[PDB]
RNA sequence: GGAGCCAGCGAGUCUAACCUUGGCCGAGAGGUCUUGGUAAUCUUGUGAAACUCCGUCGUGCUGGGGAUAGAGCAUUGUAAUUAUUGCUCUUCAACGAGGAAUUCCUAGUAAGCGCAAGUCAUCAGCUUGCGUUGAUUACGUCCCUGCCCUUUC
């Protein structure tokens, strides 16, 4: 975020400002985060209450995403939410009962389950079948 | 309206320049007023 | 109740 | 014994022998682990925990301090409680009573057993991380700290009072069950050190 | 009879589980001390919960708060310019700028 | 004056707002008796004191 | 099973990292056998430490 | 040789207040139910029925300890914090308590100022101490 | 006159004056019995010398302690120290010295603050 | 000439200094004490929680300390500086204006703590010489000739500007870099005795309500 | 949480049947196991003591401890 | 699982009386500097 | 000379007085 | 909510009206009639607070939180329906332990708690002093960082 009012920095909407900041604007595209959150949140498993989303911002900010949230699908109001989140450190529901989006203290491990399996998405790594992988993993643990 | 006491001096750039000119000018000839062992 | 592709309210 | 100023019977029963709060004997309490013998001090009996002694003057003067007084000191913590040792000793009295109630064993023995059990035997130091051994004084200090902080966090926002939660935490640490928070942390630390062994 | 989990007093919903004083405090215009005085004048035991109340107790409390003076509630107990200031501030700011 | 602590004292009716006080801090003042003094600081409440 | 070793010498000038002390301990089971270990807390001579492993030899930890 | 000072404070005060309530001769003002006893207090006494009697017992016992005591010092003694700066208690209640006690004859008007424990009150308080001791 | 001794105990601003005379085991603090000291939880801290040395040595004396200054805990410490020093002085003055030595050994073995003042 | 109080030990015994603050110091005042310790080579910072002035001075005098420095603040802003010389004074009080701490500078670095060279300027009056003598004797004697650190007290209209600089001798000139802090200290009171003795005679005091105060000079 | 605020008959019977079994009895124990209100627990604990079902070990205003008779 | 919409402002501003008070502080500070 | 003068490493905002006093100094010259 | 209940540093009225005990009135704030003190003598044992005991409440943004606002009862001037400082009731918000980072701290110390004076600089819910409760951990190292000393090598 940056004051012009505070706006989420974008690759296309803002080009001169990030150049002044000296950051490579190629890595300045929050829509990829937007699209993922949409599919992760809209996936049936999230509806089944078996999914929680964590976000490690490139600056090092770790964000809590409550499964109950419903992010906007329009990219503009998506950004308007996170400028609010980044500055206010949290987001409250319309009914004012639970904080859907909350920033949390690093590292991620303390927030992760006691018994959990950790993996990354690597193009170079061996190709696997997700369904077989999850089956062979234990039950009490988490992925 | 009259003032009763001297104002607090302000450290403008010129004052700093004058003072540092003094410091340098002192150290050029090594004019140090320091305590000497008896 | 929001469902499917219904968007959050616009004010 | 008859005196012009009347004195309770329990007071002469204490005249017979020194007992903590006039209810607990120091004769039968023993530290099972030999290594901790000369850092957990129970040989000198005391009526009440409060002593106002000097133990911070020298490096190992703490070891001579009675264990119960160290526990009371560690109990009073977190700002809103700072300076209130009288409440600490009252809570410790209630905790010892609760310990005796739940288990007929001597409560001081329970405290000693919990301290001995929850002490971390091996930990990690940065170099990456590498495993190192722990001095018994650090074992005692860390044991007291872990027991107290677990008991506190248990009853931070619960109906349970400090006395009951502290008693339960000492009980579970003494039995060695994983239910006690301090045992969990000790096992985690030893496992991490084992990984970097 | 059956404990009244909810009650309707003075067009206000009051939970049965709360004590009388701290249940009536929910009513607008009714605080802790005012509710306590109303309860005392109503001769209703404070240790009772709101649901234990009998109908005669409820109507007594009713007539109490609607008629405090009649039942000897103490009198002491019972209950543009900004724009001009802004304009003056603007005028002062302008004059100070003119000096500056 | 309306409140006095040895040398220190609080004065009223000089100024209608603390803004006027701000312009006149350090001002030399004196009594009819001839006791000299200084405007030290504007009280936040009430205005002008 | 954990062994017990009494400290016999607190070694110095080891270049050990701050907060860690390199010491020499003799096993209670066998007085002759002596091993160098690294301790994390305040340590003095005549004190007994619990050794989880009796095989590793201490090395300077920078 | 039983005395008030030989009995625990709380025990003596509670028993003596019970004795006054049973005795029923202690005048109680009509506003006891509607007063907070102090400015610092947020709400009035919970024990509406007997709090006045307990205050009477406390005042009587302090007068036993201390030969002469006045309204202001009782106000300070029964005062507490409301930053908080130790607001004093209500003087009307203490004054009515003293008036009622000297009505009973437990206390009476002191020369040199204050109230003195009356000799009748002296033997009375020793008596209640006596029953408490058993 | 009746044999008597006087001792002063101190901790922080709390100061206790103890008078120990021949008597019948009557102990009073601030004019009140020792058993009514407050706070109750520290009451045994007041009882320390009494129970350490035994009540028999007290049955033949009267003890009166007056305390002023400091807080409750400091006052308790002043009381206990004053009691101990008064007993030592009385046994020094009107009793044989072997008993004094045994009393001092007992008190010092238990807690030295009973006899020597601890000024912070 | 050196004052009688200091003449006995002038250049003989290295000064011993304790720096402390008022009761319940703010974080900034606690910070502010720190560089004053770093300012004087032989200073030690002491936490003043509940210490008493008779107790403090008596304990300090027993330990053999030379000077005691106490700091006062107002909302984390240093305000006053009082220097009391043992065993019998004098006590000098000062007011700190435009105080600039080194914590206000990012990436500042660490100080050098060599015995620094001292610069006193525009001190002409007899009172001024007294101020020089008091301040002069806080520091260690006989600084090394190549000592790289210089402390300057510049008197400008009764306001003593204080700066701390490190130099380097170049082929054509000397370039100084200030290390901080910056603060102007004005003497407003001086007593012949320790700070504890409130009844000690006042050698000098600052008259502020005299009509010529607005234009008057003292140092 | 919805803690029972009123002592109804089956709870009254439940208190009498079970409270002899517990080795350790206190306000928190009653609230946790019987799901009764704290005030009722205090009243019940005073109540049970009068019939001698439970014996007091120590009585402090904030904390009370009890055992089976 | 329950779904709740997030609450947020379209444009974030980090009533008028407070704005009045803020200007007083600015005007007071500027007047203070001029007087000195 | 300028680089090694963080008070005029770089100083925290608002530490100096120059921009204020200097700007008014020009205004006083105008008056 | 009751009950228990303990400090120290100080200040305080002449050509005046300061600290104020005690008595009475007032829900309170306060009013009123007297009284001691120019003060180790009277206010004042400054019966401070926190703190202890017995009770109500009970995991519920609840009897936590008291921001904002309304209505009244009083003091102070002054002649205005002007403000001013107190008390009563009602109203009852954000706040559920706080990101990236960051500052300080070794014994009567960190920390909690109140009382007193505003005595030429500064300070006005801010400065200073005074007193009460009172800890955890370390007290070893140059391994990292930084600063020095010696080689009259
Ligand atoms: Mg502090
Ligand atoms: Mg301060
Ligand atoms: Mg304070
Ligand atoms: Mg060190």
């Amino acid at each position: 975020t940056h004051k012009i009012k505070y706006v989420l920095l974008n690759c296309d909407d803002h080009q001169g400002l990030l150049k002044k900041m000296g950051r490579d604007i190629s890595e300045a595209r929050p829509d990829i985060t937007h699209q993922c959150l949409l599919t992760l949140l809209d996936s049936p498993i999230n509806k089944a209450g078996k999914l929680q989303v964590y976000i490690q911002t490139s600056r090092g900010i770790l964000i809590e995403v409550n499964p109950t949230v419903r992010i906007p699908r329009t990219f503009k109001r998506f950004s308007g939410l996170m400028v609010q989140l980044l500055h206010k450190l949290s987001i409250r529901s319309v009914n004012s009962e639970e904080k859907l989006l909350k920033v949390i203290k690093n590292p991620i491990t303390d927030h992760l389950p006691t018994k959990c399996r950790k993996v990354t998405l690597s193009f170079d790594a061996p190709v696997i079948r997700v369904q077989d992988y999850i089956e062979k993993l234990d039950d009490d643990e988490s992925i | 309206f009259d003032r009763t006491a001297k104002p607090v001096p302000v450290i403008t750039s010129e004052v700093t320049e004058s003072l540092e000119d003094m410091i340098r000018r002192r150290i050029q000839d090594s004019n140090f007023d320091d305590l000497q062992r008896r | 109740r929001f469902k499917g592709d219904d968007d959050i309210p616009y004010k | 014994v008859v005196l012009a100023t009347p004195i309770p019977e329990e007071v002469q029963q204490a005249q017979t022998e020194i007992k903590l709060f006039n209810k607990w004997s120091f004769e039968e309490v023993e530290v099972k682990d030999a290594s901790l013998v000369d850092y957990v001090q129970v040989r000198q009996p005391i009526f009440v925990a409060h002593t106002a002694g000097r133990y911070a003057n020298k490096r190992f003067r703490k070891a001579q301090c009675p264990i119960i007084e160290r526990l009371t000191n560690s109990l009073m913590m977190n700002g809103r409680n700072n300076g209130k040792k009288l409440k600490a000793v009252r809570i410790i009295k209630h905790t010892l009573d609760i310990i005796n109630v739940l288990t007929d064993q001597n409560p001081i023995q329970v405290v000693v057993d919990a301290i001995t059990n929850t002490g971390p035997r091996e930990d990690t130091t940065r170099v990456r991380r590498q495993a190192v051994d722990v001095s018994p004084l650090r074992r005692v200090n860390q044991a007291i700290a872990l027991l107290t902080i677990g008991a506190r966090e248990a009853a931070f926002r619960n109906i349970k009072t400090i006395a009951e939660t502290l008693a339960e935490e000492l009980i579970n640490a003494a039995k060695g069950s994983s239910t006690s928070y301090a045992i969990k942390k000790k096992d985690e630390l030893e496992r991490v050190a084992k990984s970097n062994r | 009879g059956s404990f009244q989990h909810i009650l309707r007093l003075l067009n206000t919903n009051v939970d049965g589980n709360i004590k009388i004083v701290y249940a009536l405090t929910t009513i607008k215009g009714v605080g802790r001390r005012y509710s306590n005085l109303v309860c005392k004048k109503a001769d209703v035991d404070l240790h009772k919960r709101a649901g234990e109340l009998t109908q005669e107790e409820l109507e007594r409390i009713v007539q109490i708060m609607q008629n405090p003076t009649h039942y000897k509630i103490p009198a002491w107990f019972l209950n543009t310019l900004a724009n001009n200031v802004e304009s003056k501030l603007r005028d002062d700011l302008e004059r100070l700028k003119k000096i500056r | 004056p309306y409140k006095i602590f040895k040398n220190t004292a609080f004065i009223k009716d000089m100024f209608s707002s603390a803004m006027e006080v701000a312009r006149f801090e350090g001002a030399q003042i004196k009594t009819v008796s001839g006791i000299r003094g200084e405007i030290k600081r504007a009280l936040s409440k009430p205005e002008g004191h | 099973p954990v062994t017990l070793a009494k400290v016999i010498k607190v070694l110095g000038r080891t270049g050990s990292r701050g907060g860690v002390t390199q010491v020499r301990v003799e096993f209670l089971e066998d007085t002759s056998r002596t091993i160098v270990r690294n301790v994390k807390g305040p340590v003095r001579e005549n004190d007994i430490l619990v050794l989880m492993e009796s095989e590793r030899e201490a090395r300077r930890l920078r | 040789g039983v005395s008030v000072r030989d009995v625990a404070a709380q025990d003596f005060i509670n028993a003596y207040a019970s004795f006054l309530q049973r005795q029923g001769k202690l005048e109680v003002p009509g506003y006891v139910d509607i007063v907070k006893t102090s400015s610092g207090n947020e709400m009035p006494p919970q024990d509406a029925e007997g709090w006045f009697y307990k205050r009477a017992a406390s005042v009587a016992r302090h007068i036993y300890m201390r030969k002469q005591v006045g309204v202001g010092k009782l106000n300070k003694l029964y005062g507490g914090a409301k930053p908080y700066k130790h607001i004093d208690a209500s003087g009307s209640i203490n004054r009515k308590v003293l008036q009622a006690l000297e009505k009973i004859g437990i206390v009476e008007i002191s020369p040199k100022g204050g109230r003195r424990i009356s000799e009748n009150g002296q033997r009375d308080l020793d008596r209640i101490a006596a029953q408490t001791l058993e | 006159a009746v044999p008597s001794v006087q001792t002063f105990g101190k901790k922080k601003s709390a100061t206790a004056v103890a008078h120990v005379k021949a008597g019948k085991g009557l102990i009073k603090v601030n004019g009140s019995p020792i058993t009514l000291v407050e706070p109750e939880i520290l009451r045994f801290k007041v009882y320390e010398p009494l129970l350490l040395v035994g009540l028999d040595k007290f049955s033949n004396i009267d003890i009166r302690v007056r305390v002023t200054g400091g807080g409750h805990v400091s006052q308790v410490y002043a009381i206990r120290q004053a009691i101990a020093k008064g007993l030592v002085a009385y046994h020094q003055k009107y009793v044989d010295e072997q008993s004094k030595n045994e009393l001092k050994k007992a008190f010092t073995s238990y807690d030295r603050t009973l006899l020597i003042a601890d000024s912070r | 000439q050196v004052d009688d109080e200091y003449a006995a030990t002038s250049g003989i015994m290295d000064p011993r200094i304790i720096v402390t603050t008022s009761r319940d110091p703010s974080t900034r005042l606690s910070q502010f004490a720190k560089e004053i310790k770093l300012l004087f080579p032989n200073a030690v910072r002491l936490n003043r929680g509940n210490y008493v002035m008779p107790n403090l001075v008596d304990a300090c005098k027993k330990s053999g300390t030379t000077d005691l420095v106490v700091l006062h603040e107002h909302r984390g802003v240093p305000t006053s500086l009082t220097i009391s010389h043992f065993p019998h004074g004098p006590t000098a009080q000062f007011s700190l204006h435009n105080v600039v701490m080194r914590h206000d500078i990012i990436n500042a670095g660490n100080q050098s703590e060599v015995n620094p060279h001292l610069i006193f300027d525009n001190f002409t009056t007899a009172l001024g010489k007294r101020v020089v003598c008091i301040l002069k004797h806080l520091f260690n004697a006989g600084p090394k000739k190549d000592s790289e650190r210089v402390i300057t007290f510049a008197n400008r209209g009764d306001f003593i500007s204080v700066r701390q600089h490190v130099y380097v001798r170049t082929r054509e000139g000397v370039e100084i870099a200030e290390v901080g802090p910056r603060f102007e200290m004005r003497l407003f009171e001086l007593r012949l005795g320790t700070l504890e003795n409130k009844d000690a005679d006042v050698e000098w005091q600052l008259r502020r309500f005299i009509r010529t105060a607005n234009k008057k000079d003292y140092l | 949480a919805q803690h029972a605020v009123i002592l109804d008959q089956e709870k009254y019977d439940r208190i009498l049947k079970e409270v002899p079994t517990y080795r350790y009895v206190s306000v928190s124990v009653l609230v946790d196991r019987l799901k009764i209100g704290g005030s009722l627990a205090r009243i019940a604990l005073r109540h049970l003591e009068k019939e001698g079902i439970i014996k007091p070990i120590s009585k402090h205003s904030k904390q009370a401890i009890y055992t089976r008779a | 699982i329950p779904t709740h919409a997030p609450k947020y402002e379209e444009n974030f501003n980090p009533k008028m009386k407070a704005q009045l008070k803020k200007e007083r502080k600015f005007t007071m500070k500027e007047i203070r500097k001029d007087a000195k | 000379r300028e680089e090694f003068n963080p008070f005029e490493a770089v100083g925290k905002p608002g530490i100096s007085k120059q921009i204020g006093e200097e700007q008014r100094k020009r205004a006083f010259e105008a008056r």
